[PDB]
């Protein structure tokens, strides 16, 4: 049927790798000269539609293990064998381990202000910071960048969300020093029952004076509608949502090695084909033979099997037996091969995601913090960087949060929020009794509830210091 | 398909990795720009004028790509053609809107301002003639703009001298003539002999939908047959096909504002 | 790619025989420079930028692929990210430190670094210089009145040098290719920015008629430096990359591992083979999954004089198979010597020594710092004149004192070993060391209040006194 | 399963023969060791002479 | 089922909200075929089933 009129009958590479897919939306203009003419804006919802949005998508149906093999029935067999489409996770084992190893162990603060670092330390209780920072470190790691939105909630407070990158983007100034101009939150309204065709985009355009909501489609091109009570004032004196980038490309930390997933896919799958569909192994029998059927349901418990060729015989009188013949025949294919093969793409994809290949690594001595510590070596130099580029974005968080603060009063004008310390910490495995050791030799001290606090022996670390005066008490008499 | 032969296709507009002849582009070296973009001149000199909505009119076209072509001859074809697209289109729209020429839709133009006003000057090139055809708009208040001529008659213009300043009245760097700038036009209406001059701000246009491209690979172009004459299927025929669309207005403000010199 | 990484013509280094004015009045030879760039130097550096982020020859050469029937499998390893990011985090991904002897000086330094977040922009230019080979920075007085430091992508920078011995660089350019993100236009327009000793000249210009510079609108701008404001950092003498000596092994292997893809998508890996005169119908080969007994009746053949003769019939498996010994060595030889050539550790031919990871990792980097070292050298060589452009500044706005020196200030490198705080305690403070309670808590965390245990260790040592 | 039928024969005298056919992997083979032997010597005599 | 045919210039310039004024009545529309279908065995009714019929 004519593939046009398919419609009226009811009946990765080109994505990660496009070139329009990554660019850095930026604009000539000023914040007003883009704001008077929103139409803009339209242009940019959707390029990233078009371009953008479609390589964040795989990258996230690679983390959901959703990868290519799964949903690709297109060139399929199912006359029937069984499909055995199988999908193997590399991309939630690889993301999981090194965000982990990232922002597993919480960011400290430090200031030479006690007022500035009491008021950082409050917002950041307030907002679960840790967490928070945990969930930018995922985005970071799957789709190579991640967004977070501040705004002044309704109950008066300062509230930080995770904004989610497949419908967030900035506009940059156009100058090298690129400053944000605008950034777009649009969300594709849905109810449960219809399945419908109109996303009915709503849109919020965020500038460095207010927030700005629309309605929009697809269908009428993105035509921009103010919505009712569309302009919002916030307090702030910039752009509220920041970016993060998980390295100056913002690439992925898998996202290089899809192909070697979708290999390792396509090998074991092809696998299972042949143990399914192939005999194991079968009683080949040839020759001119009477075999009964009924009889034949003897061969699981026979011990003897009697071949009685048939015997020709000649016109003028001759005899000659016929050829029987019978033994097993079994299955076989290229393990060493294949087996080799397979592990080279499971080596590959460790190596170049500097993550402990588990099938090939063996441990020594007891330390688990040095044989840690340099394995992930390779991984360690990557982390450092992505480190600066993430306390780069904390500094403009904290730079709005002081802003907010003083348009409030909260916190005197005179304070200044770019001295804090932003200390981090890996999560490589510790060691408390070599730790105590070390502290208590070279001269350090502990109060006896909290070294009774540090072992779980003691079932009630507190009353042991009475039932300890008690002894004490009685040793004087 | 297994056509050994390649597809010949009416009109012959779709692109092709194989000749008739049999020779294949392989490795084929990417063309290169043997000539300057021609910026569309109405939309250089005319008033640009604010429209939410349609008088409008739409232009389009679409090019058709044997998909051999787009991976083997080459690649980036559709990603370099789409600004050659919008030099056709500023091209039609010109030509439309000075000339009247090209089936323009509008019933406005400059050419038929001219013929309407009779504000035409036989002659040739001369200062006299110049400041004569200047006049024509300053008698009735209006002051020229600028020019608007065939590039090749600069030959013509580099003999015209001022006998008071005893000076070239044509400045061929500055490309400006008596002081006014000259655009020069390349299409083939306009005769060598023949100058224009206005004052284009009453000539004012709109363009309500910017060039849009939309590339697809599955409609069917009813226009373009088969050898058999059945209609070309993309999918089915392996092919891709960009379609490109804008729309423009064009309105003249004051049909007096333009005079015309040419030939005797 | 051998075209272009290898052509004499890219790589190069610009010379000019006359002064900054006799320049300037000549424009235009500016613009044979911008388009001698563009035709020789640019496409290297694309080259190598896209190996960086993986779009190997492999990818993008579909010319010659099939696709009819079977599946691509087109392949990219991306090597050349695990040889940058090890190499560039093993040099710079440990802050350089500051030292001077003088504090005015030192804290005008480290002023100017922190508000610059320097820590970053020297690890991006450590980056720059390992994929591309040279980096260039710019540092321009901001509106805001403050000192300013940016990167300068390579693809679009260049500085033109004195033609003396010394070579001072008389000018640098930048240009981009503005677009909006919907036209195209053929007149591929160029934005171009001409930074001299005095100022910041800019044009327009395209490719289709020649690179004619035009002066922008409010052209000239003036700037407060004495000498020209970008500078070039080089990854060595010659300025070559890391990985670009290795891109042809990339290249190999590559291949390599889609020819094997393409051996595994394309071939059955075993059949049953039945041979003979024999009937099979096609509705009972289904049951093959699940039959014991094969059974074969061949053909008997009457003669017409009464003959009786037997086909010859025969059944077995059969499954494909391929040289596993020669192709595995090839490609480990392939892997091994993108390591070696690269100093990079052989990760998969590795083996490791008791517990200590500092010494085993000096020894293994050994090559690596070998190279490092002239890194470094040419690094700090940098670093100075970025130092010679602030005191400039500073002395012109009069932010201190016109006495100052700044060219004494000494660059101090550490490497990003791994470090191992239990054993540094020890020696430290072995050895005659001291350490505040607060400091030394600091250090452990499991110590939840580094601070409130001070004032319960003063309670407990308040009490021990009754 | 590959089924091969093999070609009858029929003799003008009316004898049947049957024609042989046959079916298998084939696979591209080189001397891995005599190779990784000389470039293993290669290498070694380049440091070697190198130090 | 039913299609709707529009002029995308009609989708730009006169209604850019119609398709999504329509959905309600073609829900409409489809519940009055169902209906009269199955109750008053009208409209075409393809089941061979019905109120009116049994």
């Amino acid at each position: 049927m004519l593939k046009v009129n398919e419609f009226e009958t009811d009946t990765n590479i080109n994505y990660l790798f496009n070139d329009e897919a990554n660019v850095v939306y930026t604009y000539d203009g000023t914040e007003s000269d883009l704001l008077q003419n929103v139409n803009e804006v339209s242009k940019y919802i959707e390029h990233h539609m078009d371009y953008q949005r479609p390589r964040l998508k795989v990258l996230s149906d690679y983390y959901e293990g959703k990868t290519k093999n799964l949903v690709e029935l297109t060139r399929r067999k199912e006359e029937y064998m069984a499909d055995n489409r199988v999908a193997h996770d590399y991309a939630s084992y690889i993301s999981d381990f090194i965000n982990g190893y990232f922002l597993g162990n919480p960011i400290q603060y430090q200031d030479d202000d006690k007022d500035v670092l009491e008021a950082i330390e409050a917002f950041n209780d307030l907002n679960d910071v840790e967490s928070h920072n945990r969930s930018l470190g995922l985005d970071l790691s799957i789709y190579g960048k991640a967004y977070e939105l501040m705004i002044r909630n309704q109950d008066d407070e300062t509230r930080l969300y995770k904004s989610d990158a497949m419908s967030t983007f900035i506009i940059y100034d156009n100058t090298v020093e690129r400053n944000s101009i605008a950034g777009v939150r649009y969300l594709r309204t849905k109810p449960i029952d219809k399945t419908d065709e109109d996303e009915v985009f709503t849109v919020d355009l965020f500038t460095s004076h207010g927030v700005y909501r629309y309605l929009t489609n697809r269908t009428n091109g993105l035509k921009l509608t103010p919505r009712e009570n569309s302009f919002e004032s916030h307090s702030f004196e910039r752009m509220p949502i920041t970016e993060f980038s998980n390295n100056e490309r913002r690439k992925g930390d898998y996202e290089k090695v899809i192909t070697l997933i979708d290999l390792y896919d396509n090998a074991e799958s092809d696998t299972a084909n042949y143990m399914s569909d192939l005999n194991d192994a079968m009683l080949l029998i040839k020759g001119n033979l009477n075999l009964d059927p009924v009889e034949v349901r003897k061969q699981k418990e026979a011990n003897v099997l009697f071949l009685e060729p048939t015997v020709y015989v000649d016109a003028e009188g001759r005899e000659t037996e016929g050829s029987v013949d019978g033994g097993y025949i079994y299955k076989q294919y290229d393990v060493q091969g294949t087996e080799a093969y397979k592990d080279r793409l499971n080596s590959d994809i460790h190596m170049f995601t500097n993550t402990p290949n588990m099938k090939d690594d063996n441990f020594s001595g007891t330390q688990s913090g040095e044989a840690m510590k340099y394995k992930l070596f390779g991984l360690e130099q990557r982390t450092k960087t992505k480190e600066g580029l993430f306390t780069k974005g904390l500094r403009r968080r904290a730079k709005l949060l002081e802003t907010i603060l003083k348009n409030t009063r909260s916190i005197d004008a005179n304070k200044d929020f770019n001295t804090v310390r932003y200390v981090y910490n890996r999560n490589l495995p510790k060691s408390l009794i070599e730790e105590l050791k070390a502290y208590i030799d070279s001269g350090g001290k502990i109060s006896q509830t909290t070294l009774m606090s540090l072992f779980s022996f003691f079932q009630d670390p507190e009353l042991e210091v009475k039932k300890i005066e008690e002894d004490e008490k009685e040793s004087i008499k | 398909s297994n056509n050994v032969k390649p597809q010949v296709f009416n009109p012959d507009n779709v692109m092709m990795h194989e000749k008739k002849d049999g020779t294949l582009m392989n490795e084929f070296t990417t063309p290169i720009l043997q000539e300057v973009m021609e910026n569309s001149k109405i939309m250089q000199l005319g008033k640009y004028e604010p429209m939410e909505g349609t008088r409008a009119f739409k232009l389009g076209v679409i090019l058709p790509v044997t998909k051999e072509f787009l991976n083997y001859t080459y690649s980036q074809f559709f990603e370099e053609m789409k600004p050659m697209i919008a030099e056709a289109f500023y091209k039609k729209f010109d030509e439309a809107g000075i000339l009247n020429q090209g089936n323009n839709p509008f019933g406005k133009s400059i050419a038929q301002s001219i013929e309407k006003t009779n504000k035409v000057i036989k002659g040739d090139f001369t200062q006299d003639n110049i400041i004569d055809l200047e006049a024509l708009l300053e008698d009735d208040e209006l002051e020229a703009n600028a020019f608007i001529s065939k590039t090749q008659n600069r030959s013509l213009l580099r003999k015209i001298v001022d006998p008071e300043t005893k000076e070239r009245i044509y400045d061929r760097n500055s490309d400006s003539l008596d002081g006014l700038p000259v655009v020069n036009l390349k299409s083939s209406n306009l005769k060598r002999g023949e100058l224009i001059t206005g004052d284009f701000d009453k000539l004012i246009y709109g363009i309500p939908q910017l060039i849009e491209y939309k590339i697809d690979e599955t409609a069917q172009l009813s226009t373009v047959k088969n050898e058999d004459g059945t209609p070309v299927n993309l999918f089915e025929q392996d092919m891709v096909a960009l379609r490109a669309t804008m729309h423009v207005a064009l309105h003249i403000a004051d049909d007096k504002a333009f005079a015309k010199l040419v030939p005797a």
